[PDB]
């Protein structure tokens, strides 16, 4: 399914792999590889960030979108 | 290629 | 050169990339600072994009996996040694 996940910024650490310029997840997508040991799950595909499409973004484009000065993530899992 | 945002 | 950077505990406004499990930095197992927000905490602490993180509170991360390096940085000020330039 596809879920909108809201995360308050102050929840600690997010790791991602993938991207279009290119692991066991998925795809051309960007995928959550880790979350500090809420709502998000490893393997989640990240579709949008704060309403901005990242479905086809490069890895560095995804990173820059995650690295924002609340964070909203649209994700697909499974 | 893996990045982390903290 | 090799610099000692004091970095607050994690947000910090930085991304790191790399590790021994394998970007434009180095070239190469290292963990690097790939982006810093201009007024974020990492920037103010003196970290720089392109910095290769060598150690974190005594933990040698020169040959660490990406997630080893991150865990180190997220253990609950950090003393970082970085190689740059």
């Amino acid at each position: 399914s596809v879920e909108e996940i809201r995360l308050p910024r102050a929840p600690l650490g997010l790791s991602i792999v993938g991207g279009s310029d290119h692991h066991p997840f998925g795809e051309p997508g960007v995928f959550i590889s880790k979350v500090l040991p809420s709502g998000l799950r490893v393997g989640d595909r990240i579709l949008a960030v704060n309403g901005q499409d990242v479905r086809d973004a490069t890895h560095q484009e995804a990173v820059s979108a995650l690295l924002r000065p609340e964070l909203s993530l649209l994700v697909r899992r499974d | 290629l893996e990045s982390s945002i903290i």
